[PDB]
């Protein structure tokens, strides 16, 4: 839904999962669960073994996501040195630095968040 | 909050890459 999202073609799936080796047919147990692929290298993770919650499941599946480590700022587009403070929204599992986010924070939230995208919907 | 590094921890890390490897072929 961001510009760059849906501008930015998407990487080749890789159908294993990069957690458990696991497949579609088969999870950590031994059930079927689709994959989620990252857009930027295309590895893939099942959302048990990433540890997602119900909503980030159903919410990254229409978004161009990318994994951990692929993971880019959604305002200023890059990585970082603070890269491990980035946070990633609870809703859409976006990634922000606390300074990108509009309003700007300065001391890591508690709880859940949720990023500026998701609030007004 | 989750954080990229608090996301790393979460799922406990990245099978091997070359058994991942084994696999696909
Ligand atoms: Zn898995
Ligand atoms: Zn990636
Ligand atoms: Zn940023
Ligand atoms: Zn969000």
């Amino acid at each position: 839904s961001l510009p760059h999202e849906k501008d930015k073609p998407v990487a080749e799936p890789i159908p294993i999962c990069s957690f458990c080796l696991g497949t579609k047919e088969q999870n950590r147990e031994k059930k079927p669960e689709e994959l989620i692929s990252c857009a930027d290298c295309g590895n893939s993770g099942h959302p048990s073994c990433l540890k997602f919650s119900p909503e980030l499941t159903v919410r990254v599946k229409a978004l161009r996501w990318q994994c951990i480590e692929c993971k880019t700022c959604s305002s200023c587009r890059d990585q970082g040195k603070n890269a491990d403070n980035m946070l990633f929204c609870d809703s859409c599992d976006r990634g922000f630095h606390m300074e990108c986010c509009d309003p700007p924070l300065t001391r890591m939230p508690k709880g859940m968040w949720i990023c500026q995208i998701c609030r007004p919907r | 909050a989750r954080t990229k590094q608090t996301a790393r921890k979460s799922t406990g890390g990245k099978a091997p890459r070359k058994q991942l490897a084994t696999k696909a072929a």
